[PDB]
């Protein structure tokens, strides 16, 4: 019983963090009005993680849902599984945020972020014992990215011994052309670098490329994007949410995967990547599984891996399969690359296997590196907001705000340390 | 191969076979330990508490 | 008589203390129940097997045992298990959350909480004894419990119980099966910590017991079931005498009398044969000669290294089932003239035997088949070393770029203890070094 | 893809070996301190065998067998043979041989050198090297750990020149202790006429340095086994195989087997392969005579290309397959 307490804000939180919720549900045997109905122990037996029991044997997300405008939670709510969570535990305005970090810091996301505090509160007061939070939202946008911020900051606050933990969704110009998102990206990472101890980098260059290129998907879609992304947050959290030996808590992920505190950014992976309704035929064997999951073109992050070095790896099989075979393979990528695992940290790949597949799968692999290739993002991103700043072009919408550009020079000068600090550990030897 | 000290019960036996003669810190200080990195981790929580009030 | 304590610390030290009770049981003819109907005093008894099971007024004999965890789920599953009867709720003692593979949050965190309860009801059982001659811990190298936890535990018992034999049953970390990158940091630092405090330490590589069930038991991918069945077998035979009517290592003080002359070298390696796979139908049983020279195979030590290139101080024999002195003498001599078995020169040349006729128990149904003979090896070589600097090596290439170094300042410890615990590692490389070469 | 490191830069043998390696496509090299390597060119010293064999899923083979120094240390060859009963103090193929500590045999030595006088008694300590007659000047020359060793006084003396020379064969053990002696030798010759009383040591180096006449006879004072034996032939009307290398192959067969269970790697976690350098001195009546044994020898120019590539195909291959040289020493 270490309970997990689940915040999800702006339109891309929301988007995501319900279709987190649902995909889960499915695999733990809760239907959407919050009754078991599953044939398996294994459902069971950690569901206290991300669920609270009411009477009736009901299971409640411990699930708490954020916006400054109510469009998407209405959506939400209105939704399959929009009876599953806690009417209290919506918490919204009605201004909206304009995809303004500002406005979702400063301004607007003041207004609103002590109710959200409240709930969060009632929540892990619940708490047979509290790991941490998981955060979902987008960087380019206003609620998600400055809001988001802003509560992590809060909760690290009042809880500064829990994990902080996020699926942070990185904009990409291929996905969006609102031209102010490099701004409200670069202001948010700043902020995760100090208060986050794991981030997941979920990438929309990324998700829109495998779309495009491997799913054959001609006009992608949000869904086909959050597609992608629901299938590696239920991978990822498998060994939270299942019995297990390997990084089966917050901490004990943290201890593994962040040998330097800044470095908490992680490329996930995922295999096989499949469309939805695809709804494919043949298994992939172990192999299969571990070459793709390792590929560049199954990476939720844009970066080139082989541009890099894996400072750590985790990997989660999921399925019935042969765990002498899994351990073979998992030896055999590292045998066969091993230049590209710093060899100052010694058996720094860490495998798990758990024996219930996700939906429509029978066979599928889970990757979370922490890789120095992650710079190639964060590169990406600081080229954007420099074309910009170097004009101070749309810095009005933020100095309106009541923001000076000397906090754009501080999170833009973090960035780049930052990716000055991952090429320095790239080019480090024993 | 001299075999000494044969002692034999019920339960088994046991001897010994040569081949070849010859050719601390007080409950005070741990406690002192415990607390010092205490206060510690306290200091550190601290600084962080200074730094996100400003 | 007179009473040994065990001490289950962490996942590792509980599972396996699991394990060990079990097989004891089913040695001595004691029930889930906790009854032993061979035993004809009861209420009270001053008889060997008391050394580690005490006695109630309706006859249920009750481990001499604490199971200490910082979480719960592991010892959770003692209390409701098949031996939930055999122990009772103050000997198992659990925390809400664990170290998270931290030596600094189990020794001083979370540590500091927990310890005065630890050894109280240590105390506890101490109290229930006419005679206490120690302690038997058992607990990871690589944990954050295992390690900082029972360090912190040995400083107290040292204090709490200075006369008193503290002998160690401890797992050295291995890829294959282990579950944090920072095994070698705990490792180090525990083992820097405990040195003083431990007459002397039994490690087991998960790395040499996973090949040999591999090997030996054809176990395509050992679970931690298949690797606590063998390691409980090796810890029985090592015990045995304390348990049996005998005259070798028949206490505490034994063990560091016979192998450990220098205190720092307190590390014997032990060896064992046969190991042999339940499922194989046709079976040839081994004579004593056979199994004598299986236990100068690296193959069938607790650690894969390499005794013909160190130096021994000394050696003993433990023997189970069909075994008499003359087979144990002409297999010696034997293996004497075949192999490279160099003793330092302040030793003699030989060997304490040890024989108990009753054949190894094994567990029903479990991977190992039953034997007329068995024998555990446990000698002071030198040659051990290699594991140290195998640990050493890793510990130096991550702490070179101090590599997750943070979460452990994080928890007040001082950076200083590294290079501390380091150099402390390093004097004895240098100790064995001396003596073995 | 097969992986090696290479540990020893100073080794011409192993720089050829691993430029074959590479030549091949199926292997790659490591950087030296890339654990998960199939295959180590070790360095010569301290080694880290400890760390061998504790990689999951590769199979580990290293270029030297732990231990072998006692065959290949001067004074640990001489406690070797004295207290080995299969070789034992009566081996009659070592020379007379005591080890010395400056500032130990000493007193053995001067109880068997005080019968030699009374009534031929050359010796030669080695550690420079010093040649004497008198005990007093050696013991000396010492103190300012040796072994002294009988000089043989009467050399095989090759003509024209009379002047002496010593046999190296290089011996390959597998890890399953195959003993392969290398079909190529050499002769290291003195140019000078041997004189009873440069001319004495048969160092290739020393030849170089100080000898006006180096070369004259065969190219840098090397003479192959195909010139020797047709030489044995002329002159002696014998061959190499029967006077000469039936001793050798006793000789190699009879150290090696020796030391086998206190070396070999048959039930290891890793494996060993090691090649040797038998340095040989024969006399006036064609018998052989061990000097020493070379741990890390180089090889002669012009044999460096087929005995590294038999190095390749027997100690390396054999456990790496990819997608004879050797005349085996049966047991
Ligand atoms: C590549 C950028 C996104 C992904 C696409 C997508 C938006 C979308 O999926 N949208 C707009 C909310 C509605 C949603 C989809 O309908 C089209 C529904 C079916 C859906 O996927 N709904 C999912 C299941 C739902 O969870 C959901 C998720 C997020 C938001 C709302 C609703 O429509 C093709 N967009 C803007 C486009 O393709 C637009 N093109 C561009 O913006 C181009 N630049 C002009 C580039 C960036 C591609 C065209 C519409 C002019
Ligand atoms: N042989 C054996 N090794 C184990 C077992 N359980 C864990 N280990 C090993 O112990 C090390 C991990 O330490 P654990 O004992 O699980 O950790 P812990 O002491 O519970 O410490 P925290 O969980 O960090 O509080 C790894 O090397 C594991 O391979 C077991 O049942 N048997
Ligand atoms: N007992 C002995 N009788 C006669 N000559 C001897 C001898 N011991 C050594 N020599 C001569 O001395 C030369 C060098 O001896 P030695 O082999 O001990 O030196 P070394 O080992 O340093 C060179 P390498 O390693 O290449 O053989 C030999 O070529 C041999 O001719
Ligand atoms: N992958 C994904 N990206 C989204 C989704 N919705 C919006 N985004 C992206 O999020 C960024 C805009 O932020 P958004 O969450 O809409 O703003 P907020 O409501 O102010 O937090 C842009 O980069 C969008 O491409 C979604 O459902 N899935
Ligand atoms: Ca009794
Ligand atoms: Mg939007
Ligand atoms: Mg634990
Ligand atoms: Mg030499």
């Amino acid at each position: 019983m270490r309970e997990i307490v689940h915040i999800q804000a702006g339109q891309c939180g929301n988007q995501i963090g319900a279709k987190f919720w649902e995909v889960i549900s499915d695999e733990h045997g809760i239907d959407p009005t919050g009754s078991y109905h599953g044939d398996s122990d294994l459902q069971l037996e950690r569901i206290n993680v991300y669920y609270n029991e009411a009477t009736g044997n009901k299971y409640v997300p411990r699930a708490i849902l954020v916006d400054l405008e109510p469009g998407t939670m209405d959506s939400v709510r209105s939704g399959p599984f929009g009876q599953i969570f806690r009417p209290d535990n919506f918490v919204f305005g009605q201004s909206g945020a304009g995809n303004n970090w500002a406005k979702g810091h400063y301004t607007e996301g003041a207004e609103l972020v002590d109710s959200v505090l409240d709930v969060v509160r009632k929540e892990s007061e619940s708490c047979d014992c509290l790991q941490g939070f998981q955060l979902t939202h987008s960087l380019g946008g206003g609620t998600g990215s400055g809001m988001g911020t802003l509560l992590i900051s809060k909760i690290r606050e009042e809880y500064p011994d829990r994990i902080m933990n996020t699926f942070s969704v990185m904009p990409s110009p291929k996905v969006s052309d609102t031209v102010v998102e490099p701004y409200n990206a670069t202001l948010s990472v700043h902020q995760l670098v100090e208060n986050t101890d794991e981030t997941y980098c979920i990438d929309n260059e990324a998700l829109y490329d495998i779309c495009f290129r491997t799913l054959k998907l001609t006009t992608p879609t949000y869904g086909d994007l959050n597609h992608l992304v629901s299938a590696t947050m239920s991978g990822v959290t498998t060994c939270l949410r299942f019995p297990g030996q390997l990084n089966a808590d917050l901490r004990k992920l943290a201890v593994n995967m962040v040998p330097f505190p800044r470095l908490h950014f992680f490329m996930p992976g995922f295999a096989p990547l499949t469309s939805r309704g695809s709804q494919q035929y043949r298994a992939l064997t172990v192999p299969e599984l571990t070459q793709q999951m390792f590929d560049s073109k199954n990476m939720m992050a844009a970066c080139d891996p082989r541009h890099g070095r894996y400072l750590t790896v985790a990997a989660i099989f999921r399925g019935r399969m042969s765990m002498k075979e899994v351990d073979e393979q998992m030896l055999n990528v590292q045998n066969k690359n091993s230049s590209y695992f710093v060899e100052w940290i010694p058996n720094n790949v860490k495998t798990a296997v758990c024996d219930i597949p996700p939906r429509g799968l029978k066979m599928s692999a889970t990757f979370i590196g922490n890789s120095t290739a992650i710079q190639e993002l964060f590169k990406r991103i600081s080229e954007q907001f420099t074309a910009m700043f170097r004009r101070k072009a749309f810095l009005h919408w933020y100095t309106g705000e009541g923001m000076d550009e000397m906090e754009f020079t501080e999170a833009e000068s973090n960035m780049n340390d930052l990716v000055s600090e991952y090429q320095q550990y790239q080019d480090a030897t024993a | 191969m001299e075999v000494i000290e044969l002692n034999k019960c019920t339960s088994g036996q046991s001897f010994e076979v040569i081949l070849k003669p010859p050719s601390d810190p007080s409950l005070e200080e741990i406690q002192k330990k415990l607390e010092a990195a205490e206060e510690r981790r306290k200091y550190q929580e601290a600084e962080l508490l200074k730094h996100l009030a400003e | 008589m007179r009473e040994c304590i065990s001490i289950h610390v962490g996942q590792a030290g509980v599972q396996i203390g699991n394990a060990c009770w079990e097989l004891y049981c089913l040695e001595h003819g004691i029930q889930p129940d906790g009854q032993m109907p061979s035993d004809k005093t009861i209420g009270g008894g001053d008889d060997s097997f008391n050394t580690f099971f005490s006695e109630t007024g309706a006859g249920k004999h009750v481990p001499r045992a604490v199971f200490v965890d910082l979480e719960p789920t592991v010892i959770d599953e003692v209390r409701t298990g098949t031996y939930r009867q055999l122990f009772h709720p103050e000997q198992l003692i659990t925390g809400k959350e664990d170290a998270a593979n931290n030596y600094a949050r189990g020794h001083y965190t979370i540590g500091k909480e927990i310890i005065d309860l630890v050894l109280d009801r240590i105390r506890k059982l101490a109290d229930q004894c006419t005679g206490l001659q120690g302690f038997l811990v058992f607990h990871s190298f690589g944990g954050g419990t295992g390690s900082g936890f029972t360090s912190l535990l040995m400083e107290r018992l040292s204090v709490d119980y200075g006369k008193k034999s503290k002998l160690e049953f401890s797992i050295y970390p291995a890829p294959q099966v282990s579950t944090a990158v920072v095994e070698p940091y705990n490792s180090i630092l525990t083992t820097h910590t405990t040195l003083e405090h431990s007459d002397c330490a039994f490690m087991v590589d998960n790395e040499a017991i996973y090949d040999i069930c591999r090997r030996n038991l054809d176990i395509e991918r050992p679970t931690y079931t298949n690797l606590n069945r063998l390691i409980s077998q090796i810890v029985s035979s090592i015990t045995a005498s304390l348990r049996f009517d005998g005259a070798l290592n028949v206490d505490l003080t034994e063990f560091q009398t016979n192998l450990v002359p220098y205190p720092r070298i307190h590390f014997p390696l032990a060896t064992y044969a046969p190991v042999i796979s339940a499922e194989k139908a046709y079976h040839e049983q081994l004579s004593v000669a056979e199994i004598t020279n299986a236990c100068f195979e690296p193959a069938n030590q607790m650690v894969k290294c390499d005794p013909r290139h160190g130096k021994y101080m000394a050696c003993c024999l433990l023997y189970r089932g069909d075994v008499v002195p003359k087979d144990v003498n002409a297999a010696i001599a034997t293996i004497k003239t075949k192999r490279s078995i160099q003793f330092v020169d302040w030793c003699p040349t030989g060997f304490k035997v040890g024989i108990n006729y009753q054949p190894p128990t094994v567990v029903p149904g479990g991977d190992l088949a039953k034997v007329q003979r068995a024998v555990c090896m446990l000698s002071n070589t030198t040659a051990i070393a290699e594991a140290w600097a195998r640990l050493d090596h890793k510990f130096d290439l991550m702490y070179a770029k101090r590599a997750f170094v943070h979460w452990y300042v994080g928890e007040g410890m001082e950076e200083g203890e590294f290079s501390e615990a380091r150099e402390d590692m390093a004097a004895l490389e240098k100790d064995y070094e001396e003596v073995g070469v | 893809m097969y992986t090696f490191v290479v540990r020893d830069e100073n080794s011409s043998v192993y720089a050829e070996v691993s430029r074959l390696l590479l030549a091949t496509g199926q292997w790659k090299r490591l950087r030296k301190d890339n654990p998960r390597f199939n295959l180590m060119l070790g360095e010569r010293n301290r080694l880290p065998f400890g760390r061998l064999g504790h990689e999951p899923g590769l199979v580990q083979l290293v270029n030297y067998y732990r231990g072998a120094d006692k065959l290949c240390r001067k004074a640990s060859l001489v406690k070797l043979i004295k207290t080995s009963p299969e070789l034992s103090e009566s081996c009659t193929w070592f020379p007379e041989s005591y080890v010395i500590y400056p500032t130990d045999e000493r007193e053995v030595f001067l109880a068997a050198y005080n019968r030699r006088r009374e009534g031929g008694n050359v010796w030669i300590a080695k550690s420079g090297i010093l040649i004497s007659s008198e005990a007093s000047e050696l013991l000396d020359f010492i103190d300012e750990v040796h072994v002294i060793q009988k000089y043989l006084e009467k050399p095989l003396l090759l003509e024209p020149g009379h002047r002496k020379f010593d046999i190296r064969s290089w011996v390959l053990v597998d890890h399953l202790y195959n003993i392969y002696l290398y079909r190529e030798g050499v002769l290291r010759t003195s140019s000078e006429p041997y004189n009873s009383a440069t001319c004495h040591l048969t160092n290739h180096c020393i030849q170089k340095e100080y000898s006006k006449n180096y070369g004259r006879y065969e190219e840098g004072n090397e003479m192959f086994f195909e010139e020797f034996n047709q030489y044995l032939m002329d002159a002696l009307n014998t061959t190499l195989e029967n006077s000469i290398l039936l001793q050798i192959k006793h000789i190699i067969r009879s150290c090696l087997m020796c030391i086998e269970p206190a070396i070999s790697t048959k039930h290891l976690h890793y494996q060993s392969f090691q090649l040797f350098g038998f340095d040989f001195m024969v006399d006036e009546e064609l018998k052989v005579w061990l000097i020493e044994v070379n741990g890390a020898p180089a090889c002669a120019q012009k044999l460096y290309a087929e005995l590294c590539q038999g190095i390749v195909d027997v100690a390396i291959s054999s456990v790496f397959p990819l997608a004879s040289i050797f005349i085996k020493l049966h047991h």
